[PDB]
């Protein structure tokens, strides 16, 4: 889904975050509340 | 004697081992050691929520997170988030007691052990101050720094105002000399001497007096590069002697007042400022207490002469505690002179720059720019060659420079993938880096499976491409081609090795792209038209937009070429934006990108004329939210350990409370 890319965006040569991870907002609400 | 008042000792003091322990355990005043003990322990209290990441552990070490971690030892796995707040609580109560001097031997080990736990748990958080704060916490654990201005003085009578040995200063002076002087040897590179590393730094407003006398190109060569080489080579030499300390304390306090505002290095410019008076005479905080008013001196520490202590050798043969102190001086300061040059031993950590970043004092000597990162997995069951995201499960971007972190990333991706229906991936990294304005080239070989590739810490990496140092005189021409282009045309300089090729996908956005061959011989393949074209030196070839092309390097020498491209849809946006920019003043997704840019330009304008009393009032509320969230989210999980975990609807009630901006 979000862990992969196509061969039109991955082959483009010219073309404090820490929370734009893959399973972040699902694991955040698991080991915290519905914040 | 001429030497004895100059070096502090005579040559006869180095004539034996009993005379050397007597010299290095000389009774020395405790006062300069104890002000640095306060200033280091107070700057570590302010560093634990800010840079150590106590404000952001819930985003970093969250439970149930698929993440590729980079520890130095592969067996170092972090604790749960409920217990990693206790590691940062013990490290806080370690730095709190090391600040006050309350149970100072326990409070040093309660800081030293969970600092080097979280330091070695992530190789991408290593830099030259995070290394140094663990060195200074390692030194001060053995130093009798609570012998003045402490709570141990108020509890123990033999720790109140007592002498410290001379090796407590000669290791701390020997450390700050090595931080200064070895950095001046690492800045003898051809990139720092000729002025390529930190070339954009002179355009800052702090170098404006130097531009009143020199040009912008001569401010960069002399003041930033050679005035940072002649200062680093001669900082610990000037602070040491008596004839040049008052001159030398000015040049190194100006050096760190600038680096506090130029770079975001945390407390590095304040730790190197609090450690420069260690080179002063050790009675300097007694000379400032006596210069204070009389009713102020009752709150200050003692001004009386220090009592005799056990840790010193008085004019008496030395015991064991004195012999272990002079041995710690000669073995540690020789070990500190060896690790920045120990890169011939750890040759697996050797890349384009020698060794792993953090312990060599090569600060700002190499700067990078990554043009293209492409991760290609390969499903072992089907053969379906797919393409991963550039930075998938990492929390940093330092793995693309180092071969050890690429093996940790390729190994971690080999286990994580099976959750995403890729059973056994074969992972190829195609990473294009240019170091110090050089040509962009592949640092790692893009044909080898990095999962099964052989990285060993003591043998040289076979899949790291050699940095083409024979194309380093080309960089004077690369600034000529970059200057020859207008505001619309951008260029990308690329050197590719013999036998390799670059598969590139020009977007539909980039109309009128061209490739020109600077050196060598490349054959550019159009994939859709299935037609090759051999380029000569200087020959330009127009490339199709919205299609594929491959540039096969067929020369025996590493070939140099460049991508002269222009974003035509960026033009067609801005020539149509400038059409109604003038049409508006004479009196539908296009109007949405228009209106968000004008309120952006009034935001950049309003940020420039805000008063200085509001930038500092917003700086504290930015900072006091970091200290409030790091404290309140600690007690959220410290309740989870003592009183157990509550219900999840209650855990929401505290985390939304802890995430509140206090006065915003
Ligand atoms: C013409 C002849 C010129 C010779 C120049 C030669 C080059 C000199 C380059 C200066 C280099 C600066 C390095 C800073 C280290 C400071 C050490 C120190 O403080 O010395 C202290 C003790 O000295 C000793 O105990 C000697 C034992 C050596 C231990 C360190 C060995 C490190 C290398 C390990 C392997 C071996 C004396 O300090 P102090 O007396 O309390 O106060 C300073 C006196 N002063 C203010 C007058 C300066
Ligand atoms: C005309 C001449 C000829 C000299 C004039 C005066 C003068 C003196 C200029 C120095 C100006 C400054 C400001 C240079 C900053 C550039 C730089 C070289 C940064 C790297 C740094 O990153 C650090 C800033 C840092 O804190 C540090 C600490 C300990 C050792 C080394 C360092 C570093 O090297
Ligand atoms: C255009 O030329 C390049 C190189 O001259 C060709 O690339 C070769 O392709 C074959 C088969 O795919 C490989 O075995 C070779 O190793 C490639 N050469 C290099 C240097 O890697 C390419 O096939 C040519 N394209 C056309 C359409 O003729
Ligand atoms: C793993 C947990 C329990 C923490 C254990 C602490 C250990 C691993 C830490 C604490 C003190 C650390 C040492 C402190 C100082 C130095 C000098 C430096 O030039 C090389 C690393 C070295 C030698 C460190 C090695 C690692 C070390 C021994
Ligand atoms: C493409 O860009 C170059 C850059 O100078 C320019 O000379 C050339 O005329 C352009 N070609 C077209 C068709 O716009
Ligand atoms: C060209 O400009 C457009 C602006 O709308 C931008 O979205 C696009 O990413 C640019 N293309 C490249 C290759 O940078």
């Amino acid at each position: 889904g979000a862990a992969f890319v196509s061969k039109q965006e991955g082959s483009e040569v010219v073309k404090d975050e820490l929370a734009d991870h893959i399973g972040f907002q699902e694991a955040y609400r698991r080991f915290y509340g519905p914040v | 004697s001429r030497i004895g008042k100059l070096l502090g000792f005579e040559w006869t003091d180095l004539s034996s081992w009993r005379r050397l322990v007597t010299l290095l355990n000389r009774p020395t005043d405790p006062a300069s050691l104890a002000v640095f003990r306060f200033l280091f322990g107070f700057l570590m209290v302010l560093d634990i929520p800010q840079e150590r990441g106590l404000s952001s552990l819930d985003r970093k070490y969250l439970d149930g997170l698929d993440v590729c971690r980079f520890p130095l030892l592969d067996a170092l796995r972090p604790l749960p988030l409920d217990w990693m707040y206790l590691v940062y609580t013990i490290m806080f109560l370690g730095a709190l007691g090391m600040m006050l001097g309350l149970c100072y031997r326990i409070s040093c080990v309660l800081f030293l052990l969970p600092y080097w736990y979280v330091f070695l748990l992530d190789k991408t958080s290593w830099n030259n101050h995070s290394y140094l704060y663990g060195l200074l916490a390692f030194q001060l654990t053995f130093m009798d720094a609570n012998h003045y201005w402490s709570v141990d003085g108020l509890l123990n009578a033999h720790r109140r105002n007592a002498h410290v040995p001379l090796w407590n200063y000669a290791v701390l002076r020997g450390q700050i000399f090595i931080v200064y002087f070895i950095a001046g040897v690492k800045k003898l590179d051809a990139d720092w001497v000729e002025g390529y590393s930190m070339e954009y730094l002179s355009r800052h407003w702090l170098f404006s007096p130097f531009k009143l006398l020199l040009s912008e190109e001569l401010t960069s060569l002399l003041v930033v590069h050679w005035g940072g080489l002649l200062l680093d080579l001669s900082a610990g030499f000037l602070l040491f002697f008596d004839v040049s300390r008052s001159i030398g304390l000015f040049f190194v306090s100006y050096f760190h007042c600038m680096n506090s505002q130029l770079f975001s290095i945390g407390m590095f410019s304040y730790v190197m400022l609090a450690s420069s008076p260690l080179f002063c005479s050790p009675e300097w905080p007694r000379k400032l207490v006596s210069y204070c008013p009389r009713r102020l001196q009752q709150l200050l520490p003692l001004k009386a002469a220090p009592q005799p202590s056990v840790s010193c050798v008085y004019k008496q043969k030395p015991g064991l505690r004195h012999q272990l102190g002079a041995a710690f001086t000669l073995l540690y300061l020789l070990e500190q002179l060896f690790l920045p040059y120990s890169h011939f031993l750890t040759q697996g950590y050797n890349n384009w720059t020698n060794g792993l970043y953090g312990y060599s004092w090569d600060m700002m000597v190499h700067s990078r720019s990554h043009q293209h990162v492409k991760i290609t997995y390969r499903d072992g069951r089907t053969g379906e060659l797919g393409y991963l995201n550039p930075g998938v499960f990492t929390q940093s971007r330092r793995w693309k420079d180092h071969a050890d972190m690429l093996k940790q990333y390729a190994t971690c991706l080999s286990r994580l993938l099976p959750k995403y229906n890729v059973t056994e991936p074969q992972i190829y990294f195609d990473i294009w880096v240019s170091i110090n304005d050089r040509f962009q080239q592949r640092i790692f070989d893009p044909r080898v499976d990095i999962v099964q590739a052989a990285w060993s810490p003591f043998q040289r990496t076979s899949w790291v491409q050699p940095l083409l140092m024979d194309l380093s005189p080309w960089r004077a021409k690369l600034q000529e081609i970059k200057s020859s282009l207008d505001n619309h045309t951008e260029v990308v300089f690329i050197a590719d090795f013999p036998g390799l090729h670059l598969e590139n996908f020009v977007s539909e956005d980039l109309g009128n792209t061209s490739i020109q061959l600077l050196q060598g011989e490349v054959t550019v393949e159009l994939v859709a038209e299935q037609k090759n074209q051999t380029l000569r030196e200087g020959e330009k070839m127009q490339l199709p937009a919205g299609e594929y092309h491959k540039v096969y390097t067929t020369s025996p020498s590493p070939s140099c070429y460049m991508y002269v491209y222009v974003n035509t849809t960026e033009l067609a946006l801005e020539q149509d934006l400038a059409y109604l920019q003038e049409l508006k003043e004479k009196v539908t997704p296009l109007v949405q990108t228009f209106l968000r840019r004008q309120q952006r330009l009034q935001e950049i304008e309003r940020r420039r004329n805000t008063p200085f009393h509001e930038r500092f009032f917003r700086f504290l509320l930015r900072k006091l939210y970091v200290f409030r969230r790091s404290f309140l989210m600690t007690c959220i999980s410290l309740r989870n350990l003592i009183l157990g975990r509550p219900s999840l609807e209650q855990l929401a009630q505290e985390v939304t409370y802890a995430n509140l901006r206090p006065f915003e």
